[PDB]
């Protein structure tokens, strides 16, 4: 149940993420909108600045860096 | 030192070196080394002369950067693409930091400046079994290593390594030093030819290998430090003599004598390339230090200076030295010329 | 004997013997390698259903596979 | 290159499961053994696939069914599993041994009443069955084919030809 | 460095001058600094101003035996108009090793230098016009 | 690229320097020696922890005993040669001339 | 040389500290772990020259999966060109947390 | 950086009472470094043992045991050398 | 008091390195070291980190750098900055504010690399179910499957016990 | 709050050693024949008081030292020590939990030994700094032994959370299955807090002081954590808390105790009896504590 939560959470981001992508990138020449860097037709496991990007500091160092120093 | 401390520090020499020769993992590799210098510490500051202690410790500094050295690179290799299988490196920046660190661990150009005085204050069973398996040693991972490295650093080193064991050489008396020198100049060699066909260096490692022996095995049969004491050994002993020419002489590597094979077939496989002027060069650089051989055989067994007495005392005792093995290693070494198809015994 | 000369010695070299022998002698080295083997850190995979196979249970409840039973009763 | 498939926001609105994390974890054991029976259909969607944007009907059929399994026992006995949930919240981390007697109190709500035994130990383990609907993909690693095989050299050998064939210590 | 070399070797001499000149010199400059580097390493000057001084003149010295040899290369190309002979650069090195007598000051060094830059410096594009590569083919 | 990785780098030249360019004491040298080997630990051990290099992560502890021990042997070596000399310089040093 | 005792006596007694995937003693992966399941499929029957040559697109996808290096660049100009324009003023940001 | 912030408060109020308790009134022997390398090298062979109450769960019981008797069965051996070798008398 | 906090401890980290590879005086050094050693303390915990860089702290800012003070107590005096020592630290601390303001307010800077510049909250881990904290079960192997590498380690400290006494008169 | 939790932890502790410093003059006073302090006010609680602030009132030593930075930096470290200890230990719920903390101890105590080392440096003429290396020595030479016996009584238990540790010890104490471990572990807290029966024979006096005795205090509740105590039921740490200072303060006073009557040691006699007597005694309980766990089928459920 948590991974089902955990998978329908990380694709959420993924989708919201896209679409400021999509909304904030159209004055750049090239660019297409959501490549992968890598080359394989393969769900890799996102980095932490593919779901946690541009959420500016609050969320993302209360949840990178939550547990490392929580007691 | 106890007898079973001496064997059981033999025992960690052939372990570090066993376990270069076999390991598949790059933090086996390095504790090889390590455990190499660990054990052979000991084998010199045999004595207690103060000149074994600032070998050792010159020894210890360069061996001990040396070995850092080469984990910097192991540990940029895994920056890269990371996995620790002995292979092809994925760094030109790597491969030059650990051939750096390789060409520290056995005698090269710009890091030979802790041979000769390493090699002065120490005993001659120290200098032999530094320079066997010190110069053994590195020689696997090379040729482990070789197909990922810029061919410009190891030419480099080689050819500056056999001119300077050939210039740097002219000067000493000191047979240390001598030997020393030759020790560069030969690991040049051996270094040389990497990139083209390994086989020749092996078998180069070899022949080197078992001449050094015989050099210093005859040096131990009668214990001198300069030419003069040579001279000496010409009065007491003849065949030692005849022993000192033909070893020479196979250092010299003249194409009746076995020495010459090594030289021949490097400049055969080399010369299969496009590279003519390199194997011109490097070999009048190999007439170039068979000169201080000469003038040592001058000075043993061929001229003759003048003795003191008490060698009349000397002669009323026969010679009664322990050889380790020399005179199998002696024929094994100067006759084996009409045996060149014992090449392809190696791969 | 050497109890009156090194006596701590020999008191550590006779708990050392023991604890080199006594796991030879012993009826719980199996249930300690039982326990260790029956917890699980992964996710229990699970697998394509059947080729009509009488073995990897349906139900979680359902006792044909194989469970730990040891664990309660001690 | 390749871009990526990303699924709709239609298929991202599922009635999500907004409850705590200590009233879920001490009603797992029961939701393992009710429901989590249609839910290793996704396990095994996930792990015969490393690719969700692909198995999450299945991640909405899961959830659909918690929901139910939490609405049905919303429904009937017992409101006292509030009490239970609350006695075992505080406790720092939930070990379940702390609160062992309503533990027992809300095991006998369940089974003097709707039944569903608690599952015994180890039976959330045991390797199980399962089939699905879909049939098992091939080669999710997407690549190219392997390129090129060695000729593996075989044959019995000939002696040498002429000897060594160098210069000269022939045969 | 193989950049500057390069530069050297990039031009076609035939005649596009002062170029050579100017990358002649900075090759000079470049293995008076090197020499000179080793040199004040394995010296300890003591005064450190005898150490610039001793640098300044090993760059100094390799600089004007550099600048001569692409001076008399150029004028030796001009004139001749046959830009395939090692025999301008024979003329080239003999003259470099004559500058290099001159500076410091002594003759005889002038006459073997001249010798053996001159052998040297015609070897150097005899290989280049027939091409031998630089160490290395490294195949087989 | 994981941006620290650069100053880490930077911290093994600047290690390096100080190992190689060392004036007096040979105690700074070694002690340097122990700086190189504290950043070749505290990189190889970023690398492993974000590459979830969870098999073979003895890589740190393991590199750190051995070159702690080549430290050991460095201590003993300055020991001894403090104990033969009155000092430990890299000077009164300059006999056994090569 | 290389000695190839480890093949012959039968004992493969340091293959395992050696790549990923060979087996965790709790059964979990690596970040990159099928990355570099099919490297080594594409360059295992091979004399590591046509490895060298041919299977270049998969060690290229399995290095940025490594390092992250190029993805990290394009994150990297998203950000410099959302720093830009929020300093240009224009659409002040509805990509945190609400419209 | 919540460990950080108690090292911060407690190096802050000492420094402050170091400094307002400032302010306010105005050859060797070798047998003393045999010990310390003692120390340090049966503290590495402490730092190749301590990891041992973490692996006590796995599924190779009898070879962990071995070597774990192994490691401080070496670490006695060389103990009992330095014992009986002059190592450490007076 | 921010995100880069980890960039910070690294720039005191080099700039610890750089304050003993300045040469002073041993003791000074041992110091330089001890900071050093704290500050990677901290950033190897930033990466937490539970076990190693604590186990790092007892071993060098435990049993090394004692002896090292030691035996700068017993060997060498140095009894009484200079010139030398201190512009090389001023050089230092201007070669580290080149690289680090040219990090700043440029895109990267590059020795022969491509360090892309910015702080390093990436990359992670996406909060994946760990919970044995994955340090803790690797160096809990060792002992299952680290049949040789234990052993040749050991037996490398057993010979350098013998090592030392022999070189310190053996026996 | 967290701040307030870091004060107060840290603001007793001035309290607690002051008072301990009237606790062991008044108990060596009771264990010899002597009555007071008590002219100082009823029973000298204020006798504390009056000689910390006395202290801080008389003029210090005068300079006199090499590196005035290094002279203030050595015990400005032995006291954020003395501060920085008491973080991990749970008297019921500690300041914070960690995954471990007992190697924190250790390397902690490792961090003393540098404190000592630095003030001997930094001290004085040459007859100091010998006084001070035997005493890093003699410091030095027992975090062998107590790291060799901390480890060999949490491999009963597994793991090193050390709430862990206080759920372990709900049905009998550890001093049952391990009671040579235990008395060999509380002689090398004597050793490790420099007291008597071990012998030692600077500025600030006061810090070094402090320093000396928070360590005192460190040690015993770590032994109170580590060795005995009680359950604790949660939503009342009042009861644990009481049975925990009880039993941390007559340890204390058993401590002190055995301190009051006992001469000090010969110093080879000290290396001597230590290694030939403690090292391979902690060898054989730590082969015995290895191969008993894999015997017993008891081996800990390390999470």
């Amino acid at each position: 149940l948590l991974q089902a939560e955990k998978d329908r959470r990380v694709l959420q981001m993924l989708r919201e993420n896209l679409e400021e992508e999509a909304t904030i990138m159209k004055d750049v020449p090239g660019w297409k909108v959501g490549e992968s860097v890598f080359h394989t037709t393969r769900w890799v496991t996102p980095m932490m600045g593919e779901l946690y990007g541009l959420r500016t500091g609050e969320e993302i160092l209360s949840s990178t860096y939550g547990f490392i120093w929580y007691t | 030192m106890n007898p079973i401390i001496l064997i059981i520090i033999l025992m960690t020499v052939m372990l570090g070196t066993i376990i270069v020769m076999i390991s598949t993992h790059w933090l086996l590799i390095w504790i090889g080394f390590e455990m190499n210098m660990l054990a052979i510490i000991p084998i010199m500051m045999k004595k207690h002369n103060p000149r074994a202690t600032e070998a050792s410790t010159k020894y210890f500094l360069t061996q001990s950067t040396a070995s850092m050295l080469l984990m910097m690179a192991i540990i940029i290799n895994l920056m890269f693409s990371g996995q620790w299988t002995v292979m092809k490196l994925f760094n030109p920046m790597a491969s030059m930091l650990m051939t750096m660190a390789l060409a520290m661990k056995l005698g090269m150009a710009p890091f030979h400046f802790w041979v000769p005085e390493v090699t002065q204050g120490i005993p001659l069973s120290s200098g032999l079994i530094l320079l066997t398996w010190q110069k053994l040693a590195p020689m696997s991972v090379l040729y482990q290593i070789l197909p990922s490295i810029n061919l410009d650093l190891i030419l480099t080193l080689s050819i500056l390594s056999i001119t300077i064991g050939g210039w740097g050489g002219l000067n000493q008396t000191q047979l240390r030093k001598i030997m020393a020198y030759s020790s560069i100049a030969h690991m040049g060699w051996m270094t040389a030819v990497l990139l083209y066909n390994p086989t020749m260096t092996l078998l180069n490692l070899i022949i080197y290998i078992i001449m050094t022996s015989t050099m210093f095995t005859l040096f131990m049969a009668n214990s001198t430090t300069t030419t003069l004491s040579l001279s000496h050994t010409w009065n007491k002993a003849p065949i030692m003599t005849i022993l000192v020419l033909i070893t020479l002489l196979s250092m010299g590597g003249l194409p009746p004598l076995s020495g010459f094979m090594p030289k021949w077939m490097i400049i055969q496989e080399m010369t299969k390339n496009d590279s003519i002027i390199l194997p011109t060069l490097m070999a009048i650089t190999a007439l170039l230090n068979l000169y201080f051989y000469m003038r040592l055989t001058y000075s043993t067994a061929l001229t003759m200076f003048p003795s003191t007495n008490n060698m009349k005392m000397k002669w009323q005792f026969p010679t009664t030295k322990r050889m380790t093995l020399l005179p199998t290693m002696t024929v094994l070494s100067t006759m084996l010329l009409p045996l060149t198809p014992i090449l392809s015994i190696l791969e | 004997n050497v109890w009156a000369k090194e006596p701590v010695l020999v008191a550590s070299f006779a708990i050392a013997g023991l604890a080199v022998i006594l796991p030879t002698l012993s009826p719980y080295t199996k249930y300690s390698l039982m326990i260790n083997r029956a917890t699980p850190y992964n996710y229990p995979v699970p697998l394509r259903d059947d080729g009509n196979m009488p073995d990897v249970p349906s139900h979680p409840q359902d006792p044909q596979g194989p469970s730990l039973e040891w664990l309660k009763r001690l | 290159p390749g871009i990526v498939e990303l699924p709709s926001l239609e298929d991202l609105k599922v009635q999500e499961v907004k409850v705590s994390s200590s009233v879920l974890k001490a009603a797992a054991h029961h939701y393992g053994a009710q429901c989590d029976k249609p839910n290793k259909e996704f396990m095994l969607c996930r792990w015969e696939e490393k690719d969700p944007r692909r198995c999450l009907e299945e991640g909405k059929l899961v959830n659909q069914c918690a929901l139910e399994f939490f609405r049905q026992i919303k429904r009937h006995c017992a409101e006292p599993f509030t009490e239970y949930w609350t006695c075992i919240d505080y406790s720092g981390l939930q070990l379940f041994r702390r609160c062992r007697k309503e533990q027992a109190q809300f095991d006998k709500c369940v089974l003097d009443k709707l039944g569903w035994v608690r599952p015994d130990l180890g039976e959330l383990s045991k390797v199980t069955k399962v089939k699905t609907d879909r049939p098992l993909p091939e080669n999710p690693y997407h690549s190219r084919a392997r390129p090129e095989p060695n000729p593996e050299v075989e044959g019995d050998l000939k002696p040498a030809r002429h000897g060594s064939r160098l210069f000269f210590w022939t045969m | 460095a193989k950049t500057l070399l390069h530069q050297y070797w990039d031009i076609p001499e035939g005649t596009e001058c002062h170029r050579k000149t100017y990358a002649a010199t900075s090759i000079g400059g470049a293995s008076g600094l090197v020499v000179s580097a080793y040199s004040v390493a394995l010296k300890t000057p003591t005064s450190f101003l005898e150490g610039v001084a001793r640098t300044g003149r090993y760059t100094f010295t390799a600089a004007a035996i550099g600048a001569i040899f692409g001076l008399t290369s150029c004028i030796s190309a001009q004139v001749r108009e046959k830009p395939d002979d090692p025999l301008n650069y024979l003329i080239g090195g003999c003259a470099g090793g004559l500058t290099l007598g001159a500076r410091t000051r002594s003759y005889g060094i002038g006459a073997a230098a001249c010798a053996y830059m001159g052998l040297t410096a015609a070897l150097v594009k005899m290989g280049q016009l027939e091409g031998w590569k630089v160490f290395a083919e490294p195949k087989v | 690229m994981s941006l620290v990785y650069m100053n880490i780098m930077m911290a093994f030249t600047v290690s390096l320097t100080g190992l190689l360019m060392y004036r007096s004491h040979l105690m700074s040298s070694l002690l340097c020696l122990e700086g190189m080997m504290l950043s070749l630990f505290i990189l190889a051990t970023l690398m492993i922890l974000n590459s979830h290099f969870t098999l073979a992560s003895m890589m740190p502890i393991i590199l750190l005993v051995f070159a702690a021990c080549e430290a050991a042997l460095g201590l003993s070596l300055l020991v001894m040669v403090s104990n033969t000399y009155g000092t430990d310089y890299v000077q009164n040093l300059n006999l056994l001339q090569c | 040389p290389f000695f190839d005792v480890q093949k012959k006596l039968g004992v493969d007694l340091d293959h395992w500290m050696t790549i990923q995937s060979a087996e965790q003693p709790h059964r979990i992966p690596a970040r990159c772990h099928a990355f570099e399941k099919e490297w080594i499929e594409c360059a295992h029957g091979i004399g590591s020259i046509r490895a060298e040559k041919e299977c270049k697109i998969e060690f290229e996808d399995f290095r940025e999966c490594l390092l992250r290096q190029k993805t990290m660049k394009r994150l990297n100009a998203i950000k410099r060109q959302r720093d830009k324009l929020i300093k240009e003023g224009k659409y002040t940001p509805p990509p945190h947390h609400s419209g | 950086m919540n460990l950080m912030i108690t090292l911060l408060t407690n190096f802050t109020l000492a420094t402050l009472l170091v400094t307002i308790a400032f302010w306010l009134p105005q050859p060797f022997s070798m047998k003393f470094f045999l010990v310390a390398i003692t120390f340090l090298l049966f503290d590495l062979e402490i730092a190749l043992l301590l990891p041992l109450p973490w692996a006590s769960q796995t599924t190779n019981l009898n070879t962990m045991l071995t070597m774990a008797l192994l490691l401080i069965f070496l670490l006695a051996v060389s103990l009992a050398y330095e014992w009986t070798q002059k190592g450490l008398e007076w | 008091m921010m995100t880069y906090i980890v960039f910070i401890l690294s720039i005191i980290f080099v700039m610890g390195f750089v304050g003993f590879s300045s040469k002073p005086s041993p003791i000074y050094g041992g110091l330089g070291l001890i900071v050093s050693g704290g500050v990677g303390c901290g950033i190897v915990l930033n990466f937490g980190g539970s076990f190693l860089g604590l186990m790092v702290f007892l071993i060098y800012l435990g049993g090394m750098m004692v002896v090292f003070g030691y035996t700068t107590a017993m060997a060498t005096e140095q009894y009484p900055s200079n010139k030398v020592v201190l512009g090389t630290f001023i050089t230092g601390l201007l070669m580290e504010f080149l690289m680090v303001y040219y990090v700043l307010k440029d895109k990267e800077v590059e020795i022969v690399f491509k360090f892309n510049g910015m702080g390093d909250w990436v990359i992670y881990d996406t909060g994946d179910s760990g919970f044995f904290s994955e340090e803790a079960m690797g160096i809990a192997a060792l002992y299952s499957y680290g049949t040789w590498l234990v052993i040749v380690t050991g037996w490398s400290l057993l010979i350098g016990v013998v090592v030392i006494m022999e070189i310190t008169r053996g026996n | 709050m967290f701040m307030i939790n870091v004060l107060t932890l840290i603001i007793p502790i001035l309290l607690a050693v002051a008072f301990l410093t009237l606790v062991e003059r008044k108990v060596l006073g009771y264990m010899q024949f002597r009555k007071g302090p008590n002219v100082v006010g009823p029973y000298g609680l204020l006798q504390p008081i009056a000689d910390a602030i006395k202290l801080f009132i008389k003029e210090p030593l005068r300079p006199a030292t090499s590196s005035i930075s290094m002279f203030i930096l050595a015990p400005i470290l032995a006291l954020t020590l003395a501060l920085t200890m008491w973080i991990p230990l749970p008297m019921p719920y500690p300041l914070i939990n960690m995954n471990l903390g007992v190697l924190f101890m250790l390397a902690m105590s490792s961090l003393a030994v540098y404190s000592i080392l630095w003030s001997g440096w930094a001290s004085n003429s040459k007859y100091a700094l010998i006084g001070a290396l035997r005493a890093v020595a003699q410091t030095i030479s027992y975090e062998v032994t107590l790291a060799i016996i901390l480890l060999s009584v949490l491999l009963m238990n597994g793991s090193f959370t050390l709430s862990t540790l206080i759920i372990t010890q709900e049905q009998v104490w550890l001093i049952f299955p391990a009671w040579p471990l235990a008395m060999m572990w509380f002689i090398s807290t004597l050793a490790e807090t420099n007291r008597a029966p071990f012998d030692l024979t600077a500025g600030p006096f006061a810090l070094f002081f402090m320093a000396e005795y928070a360590n005192i205090i460190m040690m015993n509740i770590f032994t109170t954590t580590l060795f005995l105590g009680a359950f604790h039921n949660p939503y009342m740490p009042e009861l644990y808390t009481i049975n925990f200072t009880i039993k941390s303060l007559l340890l204390s006073i058993t401590f002190l105790w055995i301190r009051a009557s006992y001469p000090r040691f010969r110093y080879d006699q000290l290396m001597h009896l230590l290694w030939k007597n403690f090292l391979p005694l902690t060898l054989a309980l730590c082969m015995w504590h290895v191969s008993l766990p894999i015997l017993l089928s008891s081996i800990p459920p390390q999470t």
